């Protein structure tokens, strides 16, 4: 049985992790940048 | 002849970030369509 | 209300942003392939 | 030293763009089984 | 000035490589997730 | 019509190739920490 709570959680939370991929990014074109 | 070498890696790691912030981007809409899919799949279940 | 036409066009520029994002990376390797 | 780091650093970057592409071309086809899965559930809807 | 500038170039590639791990695992959740929603469907449909 | 059998068989490969870009990313981490 597919909890819907957990699915809407699990999916917000993918989310959340691509925010942090982009900051990841602008971490890395911000060094580049410097160059 | 190193320093040219230096330029062209910057050059290219400012493409292959260009390609990941796309794919990032791409991949938040279809998580935010398979939330939308769900929630529509809940709704449309109720009567049937 | 999930609007149907929107959903495909959606997902289908989805699909088109990834084509985008291959093209950067064939551009990366082609600068690599040069060094 | 410096010519050695630099190739390094192209070596890593191109293993880098392997996984960025391997990862496109997933999200490629997840976003088509999801278009697949819709068209499944509008036209598997009908009856019920 | 070179060494600093080649410092910087790996400093910037962990960080990518950081994003494409993040991203990476993010599309492997969502693709359990569709194959769960899948499931769910197939194991709803019965009654209706 | 939706074949289940090979939903499941394409959403699990792309899980596979996941795995894959996992893998090449280790690969380059490596190379960056011998330098």
């Amino acid at each position: 049985a597919l909890d819907p709570i957990d699915f809407s959680i699990v999916l917000n939370k993918i989310k959340s992790q691509l925010e942090e991929s982009k900051e990841w990014i602008r971490r890395s074109n911000k060094i580049l940048d410097s160059i | 002849h190193l320093e040219g070498e230096v330029n062209k890696i910057k050059s290219a790691l400012l493409s292959t970030n260009k390609a990941v912030v796309s794919l990032s981007n791409g991949v938040s809409v279809l998580t935010s369509k398979v939330l939308d899919l769900k929630n529509y799949i809940d709704k449309q279940l109720l009567p049937i």
